[PDB]
């Protein structure tokens, strides 16, 4: 969040907070209501999105389930739609914090180590993730689409 | 001129 | 270790951001804001020249520590061991790294004093890469060698003046030659 | 205390650092007579070029006096 | 650094006056301004990196510059034109929202022409980036605030000329 | 300028102005048109609130008007004037910046050493501007009352 | 090569070079025959490597030589045999220098910023020095095979 | 103690104490007989020298008694004094230890954070350091008042 | 940084000789003098903030300077303007003590030259606060005493000039 | 620094083709010398603080630069000198190990030249002292590697001169 | 002098010379009479003292000038009067200047690299400056023997 | 040993042993049964070996035993020896291990401190060791005496 941003920084200066802070906390606080707005739009449909997400990353990446794929196997698909809603949820947190803070810090430090030990590919991953923005934006407004596909944008180049 | 040992 | 901020003099013509980094650098070394532990601020001269460009941050870090304010608050208190852990704390960000290190610093207090050390321990080759010659030092998280994360976490974990106890008196050997 | 100015342009040989670094790439600095050894043999293990370096502070061949 | 409020601050305090009616009027032009600066700002931070990449594609791929025994062989060489032009467009749209070109002067300018001599960095082809650079914004933020980019970026290599 | 404020956070961060600050300049700018009618509203009458402020001063603190004091001899409190008109000139250059860059810039950054060399009581000096933003707040309509006097305030915590 | 590595580990210790490390460049030395060997075999069917790795990788991955790929059209098929070329020669670069550092600096460092810029996908390439490593394998002894195995395997690794 | 601030030196470069350290510590521990008479001398009227200083400095500054000042009231006048004797027997102290250490570590390092966060005026105190410096040297012997005057002065000029 | 005494050894030392009857009389001279040194510093020690304030408001306050457009406006470069009339006073004090302007020309004057031309800082209101210096630390301590103090000062004005 | 392998790598690779058979030869010459090049680099190791003993005997000992008022006077001079030799001998064995003059380019001579024209330090005195190593270093290693390593430390000095 | 090491120690504490440095100097000053004379008696009777010196080192170290030492030889026991004298004078500039600076970095500081370099035993030059220190106290007062072993002790401490 | 050295090599750079650390380790493993033969040669005239090389040793400085030497009587003499025998140990164990590591952990770290509070002249220990390596090598096959020679010159190295 940019309180704890602020925060963090007055006291690595060990200071008080200055105006510029303080009203950009104010402005963060004011928007607050529109972000728990776009997350419990979010939240609402976890299902539907990670649904659509996941057949219309299969149909672009058929070989990723297809035998002998990382994710063949109905347990395999289903652990796939496990991470998408890990990363669902980590684009939640980060709509409510406002910042890409807990998104990195929860799903995105050595994910590519983690992928790599895995066998999975990135780029499907980062597909998926594109996929995800492509429906939450379909069914959620302009001005809020572009807000979450900040974040959803975010969670892309850094799987890239 | 010596050296003690 | 995520929750902090690394103060790099990009440019000196800010003169707040010269400022700070001042004041950052002498929180890292002295552990303290040294406006209790001082009549003036004696540092005035290293100021100017870092404000001037004249010199570097790490420039800057090590007239800090070889001064007299230093020796005063972290060297004339403890003995050696005690100095070379909080000089290892406050400049380089990590405990002692072994025996070997903790026998090469205690040779150089013993034969040239605090200000060789100083030296020595920021001039050194993991000075440069690890804060370069802008960025003031911050405490680190390092995962090896064997001992140092553990050893570090103590030292950063504790208050100053908390206790005079050793966290690193020297590494007990599993062999020991002859 | 017979101090240097030295003049050095140190690359990048491994990293591509995102932000700026002419701060530290290339500088004039100043490092004292002691140092300015250890200085230099780090400087030339690390890549950089010396550029220049002159004894900005202090007399040439002073037998006595050179604190 | 200063910025068109910074300017007319400092140029009202190195009178000692308080802000009059001129100071009024430039405050006002630049506040008049500041939508079509903030949003240049926004569409250029969006796809800078593409900015970058059609910059050095039409300028430099396929040429002298990136064969062997060019300034851009080796992959760390390609690397460090990619983040010098990164520099270029990030460092231009400060000076582009700021409205001041004071940046380039203390965070750019400052030693770059003299670094690349020492480190070998052919100059001209650096500018013809630049000027590759300057069209590509220029075709993606529109016009005024395609010429508001361009004259930093000519500012840059001006600076490096 | 938060403009200037926002792009050295920037630079420090090596970031290209995140939407969380370009929505902050936008609404700066948009709304600079009150800040600057702020700007006519502290100017016109500086005079006054630097006079009432003085006098609030004098009455808190007499001693420094006092042949003892600093501020005795019909000039040096012309002086101390003169320097609370530097003071709310800075304020005005700070309000219609929209941040504290100018104010420390200019009159913050080692104002204790400044003061300590002329012998002035610079908490008199906080508590000179404390009367300057209650004769201001007290003479501007609410709001915008708010607004000068978190400058203001920084001003004071700085001074003390 | 080692003997520049040795060279900098004596220099970073102010020493010289110690015994084993003068035998160490002994052996070096000694197998220096059979590193320009190795050399050769690469060297001479360079174009028959490349050509074969080419297309494999193609054959492999469609999708770079689809339409809309990176590798569409014979320009950027041409450009990226160049790029297989390239690679081999640093392949060789190391196997005579008896290190990964010229490899590295040539063309290991950045290389992921690099493609980025480009629109590569890095784990394209990686496949198709991957495709080279088992083709030169092919053409090669078992030992000449087996000590370039080292050179193309950190390559690969590094990149990928 | 010269004794201590010497032997601190010592072990700052590790050493043993020097030629010139050791023949400061010849002196005064020969002439601590004097440096002692000196310590009775400044003992022995304490009252009288602190009504004196305090007295004279009363008239020099009105301002710190005058209206809003800093010691108005009678009791803070007793406060003053108060400060006035402690600051006599950190410099009795330093003078019979003859070395400036004991003034350090008692009461003259932090002081400016002291009568900030008080608000004593820092030249005000310095002139009381200064009249008692004038009185003790008027109510002792030359050379005593030389030697008591150096720390005295020494006092006065670095906490001011 | 070396004293009378020690740039005699050095001198003795350039011919690797003992001292003869010239360096016997400089150590005299030096000897004798040092009596007054000795408290020509200890009352420059005393009232070292004094003589800075008084010389600042005879020399440069209430004059363009001082005001907004001079080069001592705004409260940050006039406390680096007392904190550099410190650093004068100080090194004086030092040579004085020392009897030798190694010190000054070793500490204070390193690079001070191209260091205030570069920030444009007024050499003639500089040269004349140092001289206002010079007469206050000479009414002082007294005329010979302010000799010697004045002939360093104004060594710091040739070296600034 | 470099070495004959990486010499003739970054040679082929500046125009960008593959190790022909004149470089292949050049690989061949060093891998044959190698054998030479170690031998010469264990006698060196063996006996340098030797060599750097006599080579200063027969240059420098008893002569004008070691009397009162010469840059080696003085036992903190005479151990810079020692000091500086001895790093020019292990540089040049190691430039010897390498067979290339990158390493004393890079890390012996960039810097050297004007910080002993800063200091003062005698070059056509110091020249000789190298040429003392180089006659002392060919008295042990033999006239074959002594060639060599005289090579290298002409290069030491011309880089010097 | 002791002169430069006081303003080095004020310098380093960017304070002005405490009373302690103050009287350090006026004692030095006040007594610089004993200090030339002591120069000069050794400067008058140096010839003598330095070859009885040598010769007492030659009756406790004769294999130093046995066929093979590095004495050994006309030459190479000249050479060693040579040095003693050296000593000597360094020992007569340290006594007219209050401290060991000069003794310190002229013949101190690196002696050890020198005498290694020329194969010197360099306890034998320790032994040598010690029958320096008795011919001196044999040949000049009882008082002044103090002064004089005192920087001898040095000399002999910090070069044994 | 060998083997501990490239463990510590491959240690700094955080790596798995290279190839070249590997058949290094390989070549010494398989040619081990030498080198255990030339130390059993080098222990099996330890006496001898010793003696004749303290013959030509003070034959060659007989300072060290003369009158004013370190080792004057039989007794110092037979300490010699002591230390001389306790060298040739370690040759020997640099011999078995193949590496100079353990010499350097037994007795070359700190022998300056060692031969400067004894007052040994170190380049008589070289000189001696020299001797060692002359008369090892008359008794023992050329390329044997190349390879005990290597681990001689190694501590005459780090005598000098
Ligand atoms: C083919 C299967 C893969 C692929 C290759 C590809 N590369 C390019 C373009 C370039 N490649 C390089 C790389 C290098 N140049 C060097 O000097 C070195 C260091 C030794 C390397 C690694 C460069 C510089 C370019 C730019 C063009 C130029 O030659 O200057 C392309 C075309 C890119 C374009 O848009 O023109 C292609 C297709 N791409 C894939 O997707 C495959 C994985
Ligand atoms: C690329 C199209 C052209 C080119 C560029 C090039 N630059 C470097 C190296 C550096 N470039 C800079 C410049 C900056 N750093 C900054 O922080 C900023 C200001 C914010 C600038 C302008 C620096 C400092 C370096 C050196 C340090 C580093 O690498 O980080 C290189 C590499 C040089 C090398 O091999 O060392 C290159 C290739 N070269 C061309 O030929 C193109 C025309
Ligand atoms: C008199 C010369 C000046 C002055 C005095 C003044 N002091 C106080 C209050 C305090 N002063 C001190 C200072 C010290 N206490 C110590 O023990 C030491 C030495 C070891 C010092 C320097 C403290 C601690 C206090 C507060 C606690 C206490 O009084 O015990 C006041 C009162 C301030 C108030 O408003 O409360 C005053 C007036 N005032 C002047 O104007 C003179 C320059
Ligand atoms: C007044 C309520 C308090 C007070 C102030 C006081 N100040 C001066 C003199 C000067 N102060 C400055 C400096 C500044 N004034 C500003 O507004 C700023 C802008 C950042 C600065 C840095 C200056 C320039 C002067 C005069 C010098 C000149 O050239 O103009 C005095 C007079 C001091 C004297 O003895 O002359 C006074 C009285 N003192 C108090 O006691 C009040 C609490
Ligand atoms: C005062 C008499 C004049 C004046 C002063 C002034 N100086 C600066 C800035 C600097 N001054 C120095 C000088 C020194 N620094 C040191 O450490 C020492 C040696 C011990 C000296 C002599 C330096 C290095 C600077 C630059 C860094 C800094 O600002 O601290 C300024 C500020 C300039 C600016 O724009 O920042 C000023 C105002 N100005 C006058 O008008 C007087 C004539
Ligand atoms: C004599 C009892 C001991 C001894 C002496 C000895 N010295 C040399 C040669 C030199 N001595 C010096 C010393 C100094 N030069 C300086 O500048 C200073 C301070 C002023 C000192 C102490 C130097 C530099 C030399 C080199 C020759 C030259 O001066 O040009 C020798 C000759 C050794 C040789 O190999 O020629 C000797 C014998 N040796 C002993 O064994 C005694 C303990
Ligand atoms: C000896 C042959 C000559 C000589 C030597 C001498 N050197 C110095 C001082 C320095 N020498 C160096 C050398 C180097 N720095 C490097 O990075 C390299 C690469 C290995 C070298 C060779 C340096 C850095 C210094 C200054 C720092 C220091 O001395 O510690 C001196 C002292 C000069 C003085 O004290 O003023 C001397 C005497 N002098 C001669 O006359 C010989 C020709
Ligand atoms: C002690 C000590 C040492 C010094 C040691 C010393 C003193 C060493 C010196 C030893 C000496 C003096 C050796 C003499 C060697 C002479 C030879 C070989 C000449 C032979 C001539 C011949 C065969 C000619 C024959 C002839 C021929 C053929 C003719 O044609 C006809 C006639 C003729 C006769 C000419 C060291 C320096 C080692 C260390 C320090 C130290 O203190």
């Amino acid at each position: 969040s940019i309180v704890t941003k602020s925060i963090v920084n007055a006291d690595a200066e060990a200071r008080y907070l200055s105006p510029g802070e303080l009203d950009r906390i104010k402005a963060f606080v004011t928007g607050g209501a529109a972000r728990l707005r776009i997350a419990e739009t979010l939240t609402g449909s976890r299902e539907t999105i990670v649904k659509q997400a996941g057949d219309r990353l299969f149909q672009k990446r058929p070989d990723i389930v297809s035998p002998g794929g990382n994710a063949y196997g109905e347990e395999m698909t289903a652990t796939c739609l496990r991470d998408m809603d890990y990363y669902l949820r980590l684009v939640t947190y980060g709509v409510v914090s406002g910042d890409v803070t807990p998104i990195e810090e929860i799903g995105l430090v050595g994910v590519r180590e983690m992928y790599r030990s895995l066998g999975t590919p990135i780029e499907a991953v980062a597909q998926s993730v594109r996929e995800m923005k492509e429906v939450a934006s379909g069914l959620m407004s302009s001005d809020d689409a572009a807000e979450a596909s900040a974040y959803f944008d975010f969670v892309i180049g850094k799987m890239s | 001129w010596q050296n003690e040992v | 270790r995520q929750q902090t901020k690394v103060f790099k003099l990009v440019s000196t013509y800010d003169k707040v951001a010269v400022k700070n980094a001042i004041r950052a650098a002498y929180r890292q070394v002295f552990e303290r804001d040294l406006e209790p532990y001082i009549i003036n601020s004696e540092f005035t001269a290293l100021e100017s020249k870092l404000s001037n460009n004249e010199i570097n941050v790490k420039e800057f870090i090590e007239g800090l520590g070889t001064s007299e304010l230093y020796m005063k608050e972290f060297y004339a208190p403890y003995p050696n061991t005690k100095v070379i852990e909080m000089g290892t704390k406050h400049f380089l960000g990590r405990a002692p790294l072994n025996q070997k290190e903790i026998q090469q610093y205690n040779q150089i207090l013993a034969s040239q004093g605090l200000k060789a050390f100083i030296g020595a321990m920021v001039n050194g080759m993991e000075y440069l890469q690890t804060f370069g010659e802008d960025t003031v030092p911050y405490r680190r998280f390092p995962t090896l060698p064997a001992a140092n994360f553990p050893n570090t976490e103590r030292l950063y974990n504790k208050l100053t003046k908390q206790d005079k106890e050793l966290v690193v008196p020297s590494f007990t050997p599993v062999v020991k030659v002859g | 205390m017979r101090m240097f100015r030295i003049t050095a342009c140190v690359p990048s040989q491994t990293r591509i650092r995102t932000q700026r670094e002419l701060q530290n790439t290339y500088f004039t600095k100043l490092v004292p007579y002691d140092n300015w050894f250890r200085e230099q043999q780090r400087i030339m293990k690390m890549g950089g070029k010396i550029v220049k370096v002159e004894l900005a502070t202090g007399r040439p061949g002073t037998n006595a006096g050179l604190a | 650094m200063q910025d068109a409020i910074t300017a007319v601050i400092n140029s009202a305090d190195v009178q000692g006056k308080y802000l009059d009616g001129a100071a009024m009027d430039k405050l006002k032009s630049y506040f008049a301004s500041g939508e079509l600066r903030v949003r240049a700002a926004s569409v250029i931070s969006a796809n800078a990196a593409t900015i970058v990449k059609e910059a050095v594609a039409k300028s430099l791929l396929y040429s002298d510059v990136t064969r062997p025994g060019g300034n851009m062989y080796t992959t760390r060489r390609y690397a460090a034109c990619i983040r010098d032009l990164d520099y270029y467009l990030r460092y231009a749209t400060y000076a582009m929202l700021a409205g001041d070109a004071s940046i380039l002067d203390e965070r750019v300018l400052n030693g770059l022409k003299e670094t690349y001599n020492s480190l070998g960095v052919p100059i001209s082809s650096t500018v013809q980036a630049i000027q590759a650079i300057k069209e590509v914004t220029a075709s993606l933020v529109g016009a005024d605030a395609g010429k508001e980019m361009g004259v930093y970026l000519d500012y840059i290599c001006s600076g490096l000329s």
